[PDB]
C-alpha cells in the first residue's frame, strides 16, 4: 500500500497519465462569449466607472424586488391549504 | 430559544379516510397497539419475568420499574411511526 | 492615516503558499464588529433592571419590528466567536508559530482571556434561571481567592445589582478589545506572517490583489452560515432553561453551560478538592505562555515543521483536541460513577499534552 | 542577550517555571506523601 | 437519577426549511386551551391582538374578548371596577399570585405557557408524547394521592391530573374529536404562541441565503482568476528554457 | 532583531566538539578554488533513470541518536551549548571537523614541514565539505517540473474570444448582490428605529 | 524582517512610507533568476484546477491519513465502550 505510507508513496500511473492530457488551443464555451460580447454592454455600461456604478445600484434595484416577488409565489404554492387566507374561518 | 429545530428528510404523510365518521370518535391509537405490543415482546417477558422475583421476596423491597418504561417505550415510538396518518 | 493603510493592507508581501488556515485571524475580528453593531442595536431596548430585564428581551422580539433579527444575530454569531479562536489557535500549536512570533501569542492569550470574560457578562443579562445559576455557582469557584466574590456582586447573592454592572461591563471590554487587537498586528508585522512549509522563501507576492480575494471569500461563507443558523434554528446552541423566570429557591435539574465553556467546567468537575482544581486551572494557562519561550528551554536549535504528514504518532495537538471533544461529552452528561471515571483518563491525557508541548 | 532589548520575557520564563514547580509539589504532598 | 428517554419524532408539517404553520390546527388549538388548559395555566405574553388577521378575523376575536370581565381602574373617585375586554387586554390568568395557585392545586404551580416549546428539551414532540402518557404504576412503586404515573415526565411523577378524555368538546369546523386529535392541535398552538414570527424569519431566511451563496460562487471565480496567473508562471535559473 | 541567542552551559546537551549529532566526516581543501574540479569529475545520483521508491539512494546518516522521554521527533543537527576552555582536539585522521573554538583553542593546525602562517590558511569553513557533497545536493534549474503543466497549456493565443466582458459582468453581478444586501441591514435597522406594534395600537381610540 | 545583511540598499533614492514593510523584507536573489508571467485575462482559470484535482486531493489525503484518522478511529472506539458500561452499571445497582 502506497497510500498515507512513508515508506512506499508515490502516485499511481492513472494519476500522472491526467497530469499529462492536453486541451491546448480547444474552446468549448466560446459560442457563450460570442453572444455575451455582441450585446455591446461592455462598451456602454462597464468600461466607465460611473456608469458601471448606474448598472450596479439601478440593477439590484430591480432584481432584488423580482427575487422577493418569486419566493413569496413559491413559498405560497408549497404552503398551499396551511396559510390564513385560504381557509376562510365560518361563524357559527 | 427556538419553539422548534427543523429537521431533514420527514416523511409527511397522506390522510387515510374512514369509512363511517363515527369511526374517529375513538382514539386511532387502539388499533395501532396491539401489532406494535407483539413487535416489543422482547421487553413484556422482561417484565412478567421480574414480578415473579419480587413477588417472591421475603422483604418488602424491590420494583420493576426499570424494565416497564423501556416496554411502554419501545410501543410510543412504534405508534409515531403512523398516528399521524389518521388525524387531520 | 492612508499611507499606513496601503502599506499594511495593498503593498504588504506575503508567501504564495498561504491557504484557508492563514485567514481565521480576519474571520474572528469581522465577528467582533457584527457583535458591535447588534450590541448597540439591543442596547437602545434592553433594560438592566432586574424586576424586568427577562420581560424587556421577550417584549423586543415579539413587538418590535426587526427585533428577532438582531436577537437571533447576535446569540450565533457569539458561537461562531469561540469557533474561529480555537481553529485559530490550533492553527499556531500545528506550526509553532510562537518560536519567531512570541509578543504576537501573549497578545493573543490576553485577547482570549477578554473575550472569555465578556461572553460570561453577557450571558446573565437576559436573566433567566441559567443566567442566574450559572453565575451563582462559577463565582463560587473563585471562594478560595478571599472576598473576590462579594464585592464583584456588591450583596449577599446574585441580586438586581449584580445586573446594572454587568451591563456596564459587557458594555467596555469589547471596546478594550479593539485596542489590543491593535498591538496584536503591531507585533505580528514586526516579523512577518510563517508559511505552512515552515521555511523562509523569497516567493512573495503582494496582499492586494492575490490574498485580500482569499479573505473575501471566506467572509461569505461565514455570513451565510451565520444567517442560515440563525434563521431556521438548525442546531441547538442554547439551553431551554434560560426561557424560564428566574427562581432564587427552585435549582433546575441539569446545570451546563454554554459549549464553549464545558470542557474545562468537566475538568473541574472530575477533581473532588475545590483548591486543587483552581490550582489546576491557573497551571494550564501558565503553560500556554511559557511557549512564547520556548526557543529558550533547550540549547538544541529547534525548526518549525514537526513532520506530521504521514507520521504514525501524531502530534501533541491533536491527541489534545480529541480529549476536549471527549470532555464535552462528560460535561453534558448526567453525574454518574462511570462518567466520573473515564472523565479522570481524559483529564490526564488533556493536561499532560500541555505540558509534553515545551519538550523536544 | 548582549544588542538588544527583550528584557522582560526572560523573567516571566522563570517566573511561570517557578510557579509550576510549586503547584505540582504541593499535590504530591497531599495525595501522595 | 438517570437521563430521560428521548421523545419521538412526530411528522409536524413546520419541521420543514420550507413550511409554514397549520392554521387550520391552531384554530382548534385555541379552542381546547380556552375550554380545558386555561381552568389552571395562564399565558401571561399574550394579548388578543396578536390573533387579528394571523389566526381569526378581527369581528370574532372581539366577541371572545368581550365574554370576559376584566379589572381596569382607577376612577375618578379612586376606585377599581370591572369592564368587558378588549383588544389590547391579555389573556386572563386565573389566579392573582403563585401563592394562591399552589393552594388550589395541592401545593403544586402549574407553570406559565407563554414560551412552553422553547422552554424544554426537544418542545412539541415532549409536548405530544407527555400528553398521552398517563399509565398505571408499575409494580412495586405506591403513589400518594395527588401524584400520577407518566412515562415521559422527569422521574415520572407528576402532579397534572390527566387532562384530555375522548369526547369533551365539539370544535366547529366539524373535525371528530379525539385524544389524539386534542393533543395535536393544542400542540400546534402552542408552538405559535412560542413565537409568531417564526413564519416571517423563514421566509426571509430563503430570499437572503439563496442570495448570499450566489455571490459567493461568483467570488470564489473572482479569486481563481488571481490565482492562476502565478499558479502557472515560470521561473529559470541560469537561462531562459521555454517560451 | 527582537530575539536572543541562547549560548551557555548545558550538563545534558554536551558541546558539538564531544558530540557532534551531525556526520561527522568532511573532507579538507588545500585552496577552496579546487572543488570546482570536484564538482565536474564526480557523478550525481539525480542523472541516474529510478522508478520505484524502492530504488532510492539510502542516506549514510543513521536514525539512532536523540532519545528521551517524550521526545516525539528523532533526529537533529545543531545546538548552541557553550563551548569550554579547552576542547577535544579533533582527530583529522578519522574526518572529524575543525572549526571555530576546535581551531583557536587546539594545536590541530600544526604541521611539522610547513610554516605556520601557511598550514593555517587551510582550515577556514570554506576548506572543509562533508562527504557525499557533489553526489547529492540539488541545484534546480526551474521552479518548474517538467512532470507537471504551466502556462503553456493553459493559454489563450490567436483565434481566442475577448474576455473583459465577461470579467467585469463578474464583479459587477457581485456588487448589485451585496449593495442590495446592504439596503436591506439598513432598512431593518430604521424599521427596528421606530414604532412598535403595540404603541401604534394604544393610539388608535 | 530580512536580516541586516539583506537589508541593504543598492539604489539611494528615499523609502516612501507606503513602502515601508516592502523594504523591511528585502531579499537578494542570489544568483539571479528569469521570470514570466502572462495576463489573467488571456488564461483558462477554472480547468486548471481541476485538471490537477486528482493529484491535489491524493497528496492532502494521504498526509492527514495517520495522524488524523488512526485517533479518530481510536476516541470513536472509547467512546461507544464508555456507554456500554454505563448501561450495565445502572442495571447492576437499580434493577431487580
Ligand atoms: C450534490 C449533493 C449533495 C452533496 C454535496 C455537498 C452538499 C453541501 C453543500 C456544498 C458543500 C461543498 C461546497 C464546495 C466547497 C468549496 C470550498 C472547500 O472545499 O472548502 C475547504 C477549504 C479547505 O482549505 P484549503 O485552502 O483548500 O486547504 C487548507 C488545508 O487543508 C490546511 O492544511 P495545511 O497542511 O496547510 O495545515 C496543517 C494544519 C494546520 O491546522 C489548521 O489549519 C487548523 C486546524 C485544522 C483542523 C480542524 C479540526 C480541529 C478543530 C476541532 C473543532 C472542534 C469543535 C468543538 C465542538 C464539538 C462538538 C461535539 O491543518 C490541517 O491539518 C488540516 C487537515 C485537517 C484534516 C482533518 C481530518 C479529520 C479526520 C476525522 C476522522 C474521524 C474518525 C472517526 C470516524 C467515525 C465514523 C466511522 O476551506 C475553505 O475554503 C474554507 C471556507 C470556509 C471558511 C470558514 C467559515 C465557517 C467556519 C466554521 C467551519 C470551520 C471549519 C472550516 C474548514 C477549516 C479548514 C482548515
Ligand atoms: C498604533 C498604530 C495604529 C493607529 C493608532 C492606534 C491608537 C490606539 C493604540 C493605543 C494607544 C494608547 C496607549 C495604550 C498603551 C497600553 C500599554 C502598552 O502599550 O503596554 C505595552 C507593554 C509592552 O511594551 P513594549 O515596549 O512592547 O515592551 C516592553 C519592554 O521594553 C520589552 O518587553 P519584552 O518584549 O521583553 O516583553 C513584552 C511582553 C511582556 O509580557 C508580559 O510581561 C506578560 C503580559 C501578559 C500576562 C498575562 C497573559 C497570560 C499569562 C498566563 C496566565 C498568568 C496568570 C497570572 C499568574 C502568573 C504566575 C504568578 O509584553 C507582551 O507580550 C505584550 C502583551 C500585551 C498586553 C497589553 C495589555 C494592556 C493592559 C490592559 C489589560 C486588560 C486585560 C483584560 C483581559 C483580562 C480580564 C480578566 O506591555 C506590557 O509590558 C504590559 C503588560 C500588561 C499585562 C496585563 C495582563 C492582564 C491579565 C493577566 C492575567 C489574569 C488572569 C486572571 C484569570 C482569573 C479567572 C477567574
Ligand atoms: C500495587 C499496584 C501499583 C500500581 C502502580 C504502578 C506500579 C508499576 C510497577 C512496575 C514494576 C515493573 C516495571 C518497572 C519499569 C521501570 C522503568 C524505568 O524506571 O525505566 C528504566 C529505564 C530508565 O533508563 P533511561 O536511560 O532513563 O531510559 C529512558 C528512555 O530513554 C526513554 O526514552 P526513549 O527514547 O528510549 O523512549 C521513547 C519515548 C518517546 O516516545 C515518543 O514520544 C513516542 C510516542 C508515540 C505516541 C503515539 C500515540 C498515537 C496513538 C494515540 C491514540 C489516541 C489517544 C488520544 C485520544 C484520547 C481520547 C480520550 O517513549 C516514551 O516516552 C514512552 C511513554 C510511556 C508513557 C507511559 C505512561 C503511563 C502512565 C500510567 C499512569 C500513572 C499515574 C498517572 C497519575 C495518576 C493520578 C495521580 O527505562 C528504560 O530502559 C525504558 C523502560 C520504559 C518502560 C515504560 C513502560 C512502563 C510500564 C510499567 C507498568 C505500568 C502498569 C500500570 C497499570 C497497573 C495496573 C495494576
Ligand atoms: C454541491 C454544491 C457545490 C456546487 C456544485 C458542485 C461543484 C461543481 C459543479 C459544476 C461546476 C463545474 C463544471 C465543470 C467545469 C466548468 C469550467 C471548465 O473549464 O470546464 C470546461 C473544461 C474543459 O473545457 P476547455 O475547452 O478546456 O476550456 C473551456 C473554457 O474556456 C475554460 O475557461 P476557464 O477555465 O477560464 O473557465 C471557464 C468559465 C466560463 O464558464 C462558462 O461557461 C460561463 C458560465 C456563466 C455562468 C456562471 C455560473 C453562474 C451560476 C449562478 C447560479 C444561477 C443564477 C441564475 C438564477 C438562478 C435562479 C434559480 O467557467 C466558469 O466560470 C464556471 C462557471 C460555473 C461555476 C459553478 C457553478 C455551480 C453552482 C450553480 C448553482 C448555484 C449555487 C446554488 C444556489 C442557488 C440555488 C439554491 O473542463 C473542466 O474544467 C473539467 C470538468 C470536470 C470538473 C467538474 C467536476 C464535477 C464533480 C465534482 C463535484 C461533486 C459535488 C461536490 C463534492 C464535494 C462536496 C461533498
Ligand atoms: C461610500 C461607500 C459605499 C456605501 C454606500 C453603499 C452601500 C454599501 C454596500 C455595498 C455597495 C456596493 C459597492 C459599491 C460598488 C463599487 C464598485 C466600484 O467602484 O468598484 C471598483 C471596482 C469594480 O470592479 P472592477 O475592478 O472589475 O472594475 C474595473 C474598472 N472598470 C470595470 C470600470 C473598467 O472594484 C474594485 O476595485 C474592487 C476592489 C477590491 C474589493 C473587493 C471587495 C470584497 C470585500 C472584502 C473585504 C471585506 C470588507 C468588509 C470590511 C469591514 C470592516 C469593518
Ligand atoms: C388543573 C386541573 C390543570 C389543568 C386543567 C391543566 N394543567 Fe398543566 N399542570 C398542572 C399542574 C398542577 C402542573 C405541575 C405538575 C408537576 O408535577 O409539577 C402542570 C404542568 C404542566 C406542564 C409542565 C410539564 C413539565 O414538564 O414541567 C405542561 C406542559 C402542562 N401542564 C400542559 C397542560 C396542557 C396542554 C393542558 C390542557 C390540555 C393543561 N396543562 C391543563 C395543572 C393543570
Ligand atoms: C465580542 C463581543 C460580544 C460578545 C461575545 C457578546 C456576547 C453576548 C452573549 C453571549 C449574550 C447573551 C445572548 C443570549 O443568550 O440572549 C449577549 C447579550 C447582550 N449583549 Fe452582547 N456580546 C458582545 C458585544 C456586545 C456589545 C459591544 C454590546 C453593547 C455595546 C452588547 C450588548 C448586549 C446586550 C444588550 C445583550 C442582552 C440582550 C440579549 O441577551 O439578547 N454586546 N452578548
Ligand atoms: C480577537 C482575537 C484575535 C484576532 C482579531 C486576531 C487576529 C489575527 C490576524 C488578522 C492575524 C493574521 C492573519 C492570520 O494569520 O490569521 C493573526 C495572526 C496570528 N495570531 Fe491572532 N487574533 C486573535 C487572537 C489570537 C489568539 C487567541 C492567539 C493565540 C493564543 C493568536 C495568535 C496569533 C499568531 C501566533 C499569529 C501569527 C500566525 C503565523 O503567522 O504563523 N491570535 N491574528
Ligand atoms: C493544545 O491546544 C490547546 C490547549 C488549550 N488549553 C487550554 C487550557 C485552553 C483554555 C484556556 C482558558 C480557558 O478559560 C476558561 C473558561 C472557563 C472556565 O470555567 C468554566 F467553568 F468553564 F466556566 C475555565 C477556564 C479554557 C480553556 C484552550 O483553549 C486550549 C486550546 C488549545 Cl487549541
Ligand atoms: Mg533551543
Amino acid at each position: 500500500i502506497r497510500f498515507g505510507n512513508p515508506w512506499r508513496d508515490d502516485y499511481p500511473e492513472w494519476i500522472w497519465k491526467s497530469l499529462r492530457v492536453s486541451r491546448k488551443d480547444k474552446d468549448m464555451f466560446a459560442p457563450f462569449f460570442k453572444l455575451l460580447n455582441a450585446t455591446k454592454l461592455y462598451e456602454y455600461c462597464l468600461k466607465d466607472n460611473r456608469r458601471y456604478c448606474m448598472f450596479v445600484m439601478g440593477v439590484g434595484l430591480v432584481s432584488s424586488w423580482m427575487w422577493s416577488e418569486w419566493w413569496n409565489s413559491v413559498w405560497r404554492r408549497i404552503n398551499k391549504g396551511k396559510l390564513y387566507n385560504d381557509v376562510p374561518y365560518v361563524y357559527p | 430559544s427556538y419553539p422548534y429545530y427543523c429537521e431533514f428528510f420527514v416523511k409527511f404523510p397522506n390522510y387515510i379516510p374512514p369509512k363511517d365518521p363515527a369511526e374517529r370518535l375513538v382514539d386511532p391509537r387502539q388499533k395501532l397497539e396491539p401489532g406494535c405490543t407483539a413487535r416489543c415482546s422482547l421487553w413484556v417477558n422482561e417484565y412478567d419475568a421480574c414480578t415473579k422475583r419480587v413477588r417472591a421476596r421475603t422483604d418488602n423491597k424491590g420494583n420493576c420499574s426499570g424494565q416497564y418504561e423501556e416496554l411502554h417505550v419501545c410501543i410510543d415510538r412504534c405508534v409515531a411511526k403512523d398516528i399521524f396518518k389518521y388525524l387531520k | 492615516f492612508m499611507s499606513l493603510f496601503r502599506a499594511h493592507l495593498v503593498f504588504y508581501r506575503c508567501a504564495l503558499n498561504l491557504n484557508s488556515s492563514y485567514n481565521f485571524g480576519f474571520l474572528v475580528a469581522m465577528t467582533f464588529v457584527l457583535q458591535i453593531i447588534t450590541g448597540i442595536t439591543l442596547a437602545f431596548r434592553y433594560t438592566s433592571e432586574a424586576s424586568c430585564a427577562f420581560a424587556s428581551v421577550q417584549h423586543l422580539v415579539r413587538e418590535v419590528a426587526a427585533g428577532w433579527e438582531f436577537r437571533m444575530l447576535h446569540a450565533t454569531t457569539a458561537s461562531f466567536v469561540f469557533l474561529c479562536i480555537l481553529i485559530h489557535m490550533t492553527r499556531g500549536l500545528y506550526n509553532w508559530s510562537y518560536s519567531y512570533l512570541t509578543t504576537a501569542w501573549m497578545s493573543g492569550l490576553v485577547l482570549y482571556l477578554l473575550t472569555i470574560a465578556t461572553a460570561f457578562l453577557g450571558y446573565v443579562l437576559p436573566w433567566g434561571q441559567m443566567s442566574f445559576w450559572g453565575a451563582t455557582v462559577i463565582t463560587n469557584l473563585l471562594s478560595p481567592i478571599p472576598y473576590l466574590v462579594p464585592w464583584l456582586l456588591g450583596g449577599y447573592y446574585v441580586s438586581d445589582v449584580t445586573l446594572k454592572r454587568f451591563f456596564v461591563l459587557h458594555f467596555i471590554l469589547p471596546f478594550i478589545g479593539c485596542i489590543i487587537i491593535v498591538l496584536h498586528i503591531f507585533y505580528l508585522h514586526l516579523n512577518g506572517s510563517s508559511n505552512p512549509a515552515g521555511i523562509d522563501t523569497a516567493l512573495k507576492v503582494a496582499f492586494y490583489p492575490h490574498m485580500l480575494m482569499t479573505d473575501a471569500k471566506c467572509l461569505s461563507y461565514l455570513i451565510g452560515l451565520i444567517f442560515l443558523q440563525a434563521a431556521f434554528g438548525l442546531m441547538e446552541l442554547s439551553h431551554p432553561d434560560n426561557s424560564i423566570p428566574v427562581n432564587r429557591f427552585v435549582t433546575p435539574l441539569h446545570i451546563v453551560p454554554e459549549w464553549y465553556f464545558l470542557a474545562y467546567y468537566a475538568v473541574l468537575k472530575v477533581i473532588p478538592s475545590k483548591t486543587g482544581g483552581l490550582l489546576v486551572f491557573m497551571s494550564s494557562l501558565i503553560n500556554l505562555g511559557l511557549l512564547s519561550e520556548i526557543r529558550a528551554l533547550n540549547t538544541r536549535m529547534l525548526i518549525r515543521q514537526q513532520f506530521m504528514t504521514r507520521n504514525v504518532v501524531s502530534g501533541w495537538v491533536i491527541i489534545w483536541v480529541y480529549s476536549m471533544i471527549f470532555l464535552i461529552i462528560i460535561g453534558s452528561a448526567i453525574p454518574q460513577a462511570t462518567y466520573i471515571l473515564y472523565g479522570r483518563l481524559a483529564t490526564i491525557l488533556y493536561l499532560t499534552t500541555g505540558l509534553v508541548l515545551c519538550l523536544y | 542577550s548582549y544588542g538588544n532589548g527583550t528584557v522582560l520575557m526572560p523573567i516571566v520564563r522563570r517566573v511561570f517555571i517557578g510557579a509550576l514547580v510549586g503547584i505540582y509539589a504541593y499535590a504530591a504532598t497531599d495525595v501522595v506523601l | 437519577e438517570k437521563e430521560p428517554p428521548h421523545p419521538p419524532s412526530y411528522p409536524f408539517w413546520f419541521k420543514s426549511l420550507f413550511h409554514s404553520h397549520d392554521i387550520p390546527s391552531v384554530r382548534r388549538g385555541y379552542e381546547v386551551y380556552r375550554k380545558v388548559c386555561a381552568t389552571c395555566h395562564s399565558m401571561e405574553q399574550l394579548h388578543f391582538r396578536h390573533l387579528v388577521g394571523e389566526v381569526l378575523p378581527e369581528k370574532r376575536v372581539k366577541q371572545i374578548a368581550a365574554e370576559y370581565d376584566v379589572t381596569d381602574g382607577p376612577n375618578d373617585q379612586g376606585e377599581m371596577y370591572t369592564r368587558p375586554g378588549i383588544l389590547g387586554d391579555a389573556f386572563p390568568s386565573p389566579y392573582p399570585n403563585e401563592e394562591a395557585a399552589r393552594y388550589a392545586n395541592g401545593g403544586a404551580y402549574p407553570p406559565d405557557l407563554s414560551l412552553i416549546t422553547a422552554a424544554r428539551h426537544f418542545g412539541p414532540d415532549y409536548l405530544m408524547a407527555l400528553l398521552g402518557g398517563y399509565r398505571d404504576p408499575p409494580e412495586g412503586v405506591e403513589l400518594r394521592p395527588g401524584l400520577y404515573w407518566n412515562v415521559w415526565f422527569p422521574g415520572n411523577a407528576i402532579a397534572m391530573p390527566p387532562p384530555l378524555m375522548d369526547e369533551m368538546i365539539d370544535y366547529e369546523d366539524g373535525t371528530p374529536c379525539n385524544i389524539s386529535q386534542m393533543s395535536k392541535d393544542v400542540v400546534n398552538f402552542l408552538t405559535w404562541a412560542t413565537e409568531p414570527t417564526a413564519d416571517e424569519r423563514k421566509l426571509y431566511g430563503l430570499k437572503c441565503v439563496s442570495a448570499i451563496a450566489i455571490g459567493t460562487v461568483l467570488m470564489t471565480l473572482w479569486w481563481r482568476f488571481y490565482w492562476a496567473m502565478y499558479a502557472t508562471r515560470r521561473i529559470d535559473f541560469g537561462k531562459l528554457k521555454y517560451l | 532583531s527582537v530575539h536572543s541567542h541562547n549560548i551557555r552551559p548545558d550538563k545534558h546537551e554536551l558541546p558539538a566538539s564531544e558530540v557532534p549529532l551531525y556526520y561527522n566526516r568532511f573532507d579538507q581543501a588545500d585552496h577552496p578554488s579546487l572543488w570546482q574540479l570536484e564538482e565536474e569529475q564526480q557523478r550525481k545520483h539525480l542523472d541516474q533513470e529510478v522508478t520505484d521508491v524502492s530504488q532510492l539512494v539510502e542516506p549514510v546518516s543513521s536514525p539512532h541518536q536523540t532519545e528521551g522521554w517524550f521526545k516525539r521527533l528523532r533526529y537533529w543537527h545543531y545546538k548552541e551549548t557553550a563551548e569550554p576552555t579547552f576542547p577535544r582536539t579533533p582527530d583529522l585522521s578519522k574526518g572529524e571537523l575543525a572549526a571555530g573554538a576546535t581551531v583557536t583553542r587546539t594545536s590541530v593546525w600544526h604541521d611539522p614541514n610547513e610554516p605556520a602562517i601557511v598550514s593555517v590558511s587551510r582550515f577556514a569553513p570554506d576548506n572543509f565539505r562533508a562527504v557525499g557533497f557533489a553526489e547529492n545536493v540539488p541545484n534546480p534549474e526551474s521552479t518548474n517540473s517538467d512532470s507537471h503543466p504551466d502556462f503553456r497549456e493553459y493559454r489563450l493565443g490567436p483565434g481566442s474570444v475577448d474576455r473583459r466582458p465577461f470579467v467585469y459582468f463578474m464583479s459587477a453581478s457581485y456588487f448589485f448582490i451585496t449593495a442590495s444586501m446592504m439596503r436591506s441591514f439598513l432598512c431593518k435597522w430604521v424599521h427596528y428605529w421606530w414604532v412598535s406594534r403595540d404603541m401604534l395600537a394604544a393610539g388608535t381610540t | 524582517g530580512a536580516p541586516k545583511f539583506e537589508r541593504k540598499m543598492l539604489g539611494s533614492y528615499p523609502v516612501s512610507p507606503e513602502f515601508e514593510m516592502v523594504w523591511r523584507d528585502r531579499l537578494t536573489a542570489h544568483g539571479g533568476y528569469i521570470q514570466q508571467t502572462i495576463s489573467p485575462y488571456q488564461l483558462k482559470f477554472i480547468y486548471p484546477f481541476w485538471h490537477t484535482f486528482f493529484a491535489r486531493c491524493w497528496c492532502k489525503c494521504s498526509a492527514y491519513a495517520w495522524p488524523w484518522v488512526w485517533p479518530g478511529l481510536i476516541t470513536f472506539g472509547l467512546v461507544k465502550k464508555m456507554n456500554h458500561d454505563v448501561e450495565e452499571d445502572i442495571r447492576d445497582h437499580y434493577w431487580y
